[PDB]
RNA sequence: GGGAGCCCAUGGUUGUGGGUGAGUGAGUGAUCCUGUACUGUCGAGAAAAGCUUCGUGAGCGAGGUGGCGGGUCCGCCCGUA
RNA sequence: GACUGUGUGGUGGAGUUGAUGCGAGUGAGAAUGCAGGCAUGAGUAGCGUGUGACGGGUGGGAAUCCCGUCCGCCGAUUAUCCAAGGGUUCCAGGGUCAAGUUUGUCUGCCCUGGGUGAGUCGGGUCCUAAGGCGAGGCCGACAGGCGUAGUCGAUGGGUAACCAGUUGAUAUUCUGGUACCGGCUUGUCACCGCAAGCUGCGGAGGGACGCAGUGAGGUAGCUCAU
RNA sequence: GUCCGAACCCACUUCAGUUGAAAAUGGAGGGGAUGAGUUGUGGAUAGGGGUGAAAGGCCAAUCAAACACCGUGAUAGCUGG
RNA sequence: AGUUGGUGAGCGAGCUGUGAUCCGGGGGUGUCCGAAUGGGGAAACCUGGAAUGUCCGGAGUAGUGUCCGGUGGCCCUGCCCUGAAUGUAUAGGGGUGUGGGUGGUAACGCGGGGAAGUGAAACAUCUUAGUACCCGUAGGAAGAGAAAACAAGUGUGAUUCCGUGAGUAGUGGCGAGCGAAAGCGGAGGAGGCUAAACCGUGUGUGUGUCAGGUGUUGCAUGUGCGGGGUUGUGGGGGCCUUGUGGUUCUGCUGCCGCAGGAUUGGCCAGUGAGAAAUGUUGCGUGAAGGUGAAGCGUCUGGGAAGGCGUACCGGAGUGGGUGAGAGUCCUGUAACUGUAAGCGUGGCACUGGUGUGGGGUUGCCCCGAGUAGCGUGGGACUCGUGGAAUUUCGCGUGAAUCUGGCGGGACCACCCGUCAAGCCUAAAUACUCCUUGGUGACCGAUAGUGGAUGAGUACCGUGAGGGAAGGGUGAAAA
């Protein structure tokens, strides 16, 4: 299993819900089952006193938006390669290749 | 040979409850020791890790309690005791 | 003894068939014979079948 | 800290001696679990991690995989 | 060592420190002990080790052991409610 | 006709209608049919030998719990302790859904924690019986059968500790007092020397043995007491 | 392999039970009770076989051939559906 | 970029990017039981090394009790010593540790043992059926296999398997039943070794052998190793006319010839069954991955994937998720790419390792023996003892050997075919405990596995063995 599309801190807007067109940071992620929790969107009571706080929502509900002409808008994204350096955990260095993530409706 | 072997891997925990609060009046210690280990190996080990004189060892074998619960009956673990005296004044401390 | 301590002959199964040719279960056994042997220097006993026997494969 | 590949950079006597002193340590936390100290539980586990990775160090030695120091 | 009622008191269904006093005589009497004794008896009533002693078909072993009273430490595993 | 509405509601919450073909685990009231649920008998029979009464307490609740006092019962056992077997039921605290042939504040029930201490007790580390297994081996088409040397196997032999006290729960185990046995080691005295000793190996002695009966000398116990 | 009679072993009569307290018992009596006695522990004999002071008795609560699984969805001119 | 498994959350950590968890591959550790293997044992327990310095090495103690590690089960087999009664000698004994074995496993294979119920409307032959079960024993497949074959007048040319032939010819208390082969059509497609003559190489022993040669020159038996040889209108050996890969230039046979010889050609041939088996270089990849297109606006709604409007992608419209029915939200899919690694694997080159015959001749020599046959008692073949070939087991008897043996359904003759009694052989065939991906006019909790949950569990039985039942709040525990 690899990660997923949507990490914690990014700036997503929720396009399906109860939240439609809502914004916020993603606070965390569970990728074992794909939901993430952005800040001040699914408001509810856990346990323990009252807890009013976010609840996790699927991560397909939400989208990473951009700022284009100072419109927010939804974007998908794709994954570049680009040429990096690991160290292995004695210290050693050698060249490897890595994936980057950009958004779509940027280049 | 590779795995030295620790005088502390026969002592595992130090029982703590009302009767050995009240055997510790004579200066009798109550220790979880490895179900394998024999009086006189038990005798070794103390004096080796405390620095005590050790007078008499004393060891029973403890069944595990059985409860019955979903998934039907779990059984505790097995675990010997070891029930060391120590000389006049040599005391351990065990914290 | 049914078997020889050379070539391993052993019984075979077969039928007695009677006139009225109600077959039963029956067995044909070589004809082992217990003799002293020579065999380099050793002197023992081997079950050795006639056939054997005859045609020299055993050392007495 | 929880020991790493730099265990390679010691000798027998003194990685020997890395065991023993990891053997008390754990000694030590056992005595506190028992006794109701120890709210550092993760250690509990991280000293045998250590001592698996020490064991780990002398076998590799002891078998030739990595030239003995 | 154990064993009753007297103590400022205790603590009031409580235990503490002192307060323990006596120890014996006779009768009776075992399924127990002497005792695998003794007597009777035919149906004729395990084995092996420990043990005592005897050597040597084996090795060990040094001129060192083995004995008798005295001192220190060691004495395992399982069961134990 | 099997059945049905493209009528109209209610419940319900994710599928499914008509035409025309295609394929069937395609139709139930019976099999003393199978599984589950539920009636009938019926608030009926029974509640498993018996002696309980009362005062007080606890509690939301008491014939059925606790304490006390009367009374009754067992006593070659309704007492006490083991073996076999069971396996935590033992103790303390919390609990009253279920279980308990009623009730239940109670429990051998539930929950949580705790509780079993041995050189000498009972087994192993020692011994064999019956019997089992059995190196080789002999026998048997195969599979296997038997058995030697051996090696196991108590229900037997061998084997060194008693009294007192203590805990909510353990006691020839812990503690006190006083012993004993085997090792190791040490002090001292005496003694050896083909010819010390030790360990193996066996020889012999011993272990070592029935049933029945009487008597004698004792002690445990019991009874009585100026 | 005496007599009377507890334990113990048995099971003659009777009553009760007979959806029992109990898939063989209970009450009252009854036979043996030093013997061919009874009992504990462990062991041996296994299904056309075991064992039987012999009743076809017993061999894990139904034995004129145990139980389990398999051949197997045996077969049934019969009964049911 | 999160993470410390699940039933089933918060602590205390690690990752705080020093890149973890995670994923692939390879190692380390791996208590005790189990073939279980030091010895014992009621599986998961117990107990050890005669006395000596202790079984060996280490740790600990004044020392013994102790601790850690190692070692030794049994059987077969190799090597060394010894050799009983006893003489040879063997058994045995003592070393050494050389190799192999033990046990497990779902189906399929081979060899062997082998029912009954049942059917025949009873039943015994027969059937069921060589089935069930059982014993031995493999391999990735096994078995079979290179004509002692078929055919019938020409011919075919190892074996296995499939379809036909054919429910035929037959067989059968001629009952119930059973039941071929040739031929033809396909799948797949290899043929290779050996024994024997004959020639080189020692021990139960010479006295006859131009350079050479001695009572022996190298003379006689029969071994173990080499060549040689492998077939059927016969072959091979022998006897000869020739031919070996160009030679440094060694002994022998005859100063002819034969053989060892050596970097070098070499037609070839190779890790195969093929008389054998040892490094470097060329391919796409499986295990992990990487990239992976393209939608918004309104409406009703708790929620949009629905309605309405309007665009886009498509080598991608197979699915499955997402708060309701999504090609463009997610996972992916198409397409492409990476594979470091594998014991990697397959194939190529190189290294490296191994190596010719044709013609004539028949005086001679060889061509697989307790075998083939025959008798008898049984079994398999369509064939149930018969007119009984062919094949097979037990017991007797017992041949030829090329002008010979065997087969062509008794047998004989001729004709045709073939050459048994030695061995090895891929492929087409059988199977799935498992792994990965996928599928279903398959089931949907009394169904489908006994088992969607603590299921071979609870529970029942001394035991073998038998053997269940219990799924669903919601979009989110809110
Ligand atoms: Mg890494
Ligand atoms: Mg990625
Ligand atoms: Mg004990
Ligand atoms: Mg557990
Ligand atoms: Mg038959
Ligand atoms: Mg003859
Ligand atoms: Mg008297
Ligand atoms: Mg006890
Ligand atoms: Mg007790
Ligand atoms: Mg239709
Ligand atoms: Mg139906
Ligand atoms: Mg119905
Ligand atoms: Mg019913
Ligand atoms: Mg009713
Ligand atoms: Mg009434
Ligand atoms: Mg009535
Ligand atoms: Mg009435
Ligand atoms: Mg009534
Ligand atoms: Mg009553
Ligand atoms: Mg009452
Ligand atoms: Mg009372
Ligand atoms: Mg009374
Ligand atoms: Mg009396
Ligand atoms: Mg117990
Ligand atoms: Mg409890
Ligand atoms: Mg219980
Ligand atoms: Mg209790
Ligand atoms: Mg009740
Ligand atoms: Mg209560
Ligand atoms: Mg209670
Ligand atoms: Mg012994
Ligand atoms: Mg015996
Ligand atoms: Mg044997
Ligand atoms: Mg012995
Ligand atoms: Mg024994
Ligand atoms: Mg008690
Ligand atoms: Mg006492
Ligand atoms: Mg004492
Ligand atoms: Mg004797
Ligand atoms: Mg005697
Ligand atoms: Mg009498
Ligand atoms: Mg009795
Ligand atoms: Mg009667
Ligand atoms: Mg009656
Ligand atoms: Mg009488
Ligand atoms: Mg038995
Ligand atoms: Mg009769
Ligand atoms: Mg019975
Ligand atoms: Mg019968
Ligand atoms: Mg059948
Ligand atoms: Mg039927
Ligand atoms: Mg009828
Ligand atoms: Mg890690
Ligand atoms: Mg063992
Ligand atoms: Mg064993
Ligand atoms: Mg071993
Ligand atoms: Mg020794
Ligand atoms: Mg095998
Ligand atoms: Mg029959
Ligand atoms: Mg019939
Ligand atoms: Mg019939
Ligand atoms: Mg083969
Ligand atoms: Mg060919
Ligand atoms: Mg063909
Ligand atoms: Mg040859
Ligand atoms: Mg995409
Ligand atoms: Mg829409
Ligand atoms: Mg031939
Ligand atoms: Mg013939
Ligand atoms: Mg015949
Ligand atoms: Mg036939
Ligand atoms: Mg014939
Ligand atoms: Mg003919
Ligand atoms: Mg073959
Ligand atoms: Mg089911
Ligand atoms: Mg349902
Ligand atoms: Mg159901
Ligand atoms: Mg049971
Ligand atoms: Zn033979």
């Amino acid at each position: 299993m690899k990660s997923l599309k949507i990490k914690k801190g990014d700036r997503v807007k929720v396009i399906a819900g109860n939240d439609k067109g809502a914004i916020g940071e993603v606070l965390s992620v569970d990728p074992a089952r794909e939901r993430v929790v952005v800040e001040g969107v699914n408001i509810r009571k856990h346990h323990g006193g009252i807890i009013s706080s976010e609840a996790p929502i699927h991560v397909s509900n939400v989208q990473l938006v951009t700022k284009i002409d100072g419109k927010d808008v939804v974007t998908r994204v794709g994954y570049r390669r680009v040429d990096v350096t690991k160290r292995r955990p004695d210290g050693s260095e050698y060249a490897a290749q890595r994936s980057v993530r950009y958004l779509k409706k940027e280049e | 040979e590779l795995k030295i072997r620790d005088p502390r891997d026969i002592i595992l925990a130090p029982v703590v409850s009302e009767k050995s609060y009240g055997l510790l009046d004579q200066n009798t210690y109550t220790f979880v020791v490895k179900p394998t280990a024999n009086k006189t190996e038990i005798k070794i080990a103390i004096e080796q890790i405390f620095g005590v004189k050790v007078t008499s060892v004393n060891t029973m074998n403890r069944k595990g309690k059985v409860r019955r619960t979903r998934t039907g009956v779990g059984k505790r673990p097995d675990t010997k005791r070891a029930i060391v005296t120590v000389a006049e004044g040599d005391r351990i401390d065990i914290f | 003894a049914a078997v020889c301590d050379i070539c391993a002959k052993r019984p075979g199964f077969g039928h007695n068939v009677p006139w009225s040719k109600k077959k039963t279960n029956r067995r044909w056994s070589p004809n082992i014979q217990r003799v002293r042997v020579v065999e380099n220097g050793t002197h023992k006993r081997m079950n050795v079948c006639t056939s054997c026997l005859k045609a020299g494969r055993v050392s007495r | 800290k929880l020991s790493a590949a730099e265990l390679r950079q010691l000798s027998g006597e003194e990685l020997r001696n890395k065991v023993r002193e990891l053997k008390e340590e754990l000694f030590g936390l056992r005595f506190q679990s028992a006794t109701g100290q120890l709210e550092n539980t993760a250690r509990l586990r991280e000293v045998r991690k250590d001592i698996a990775r020490v064991y780990t160090v002398l076998q590799e030695r002891n078998l030739n995989i990595v030239d003995d120091p």
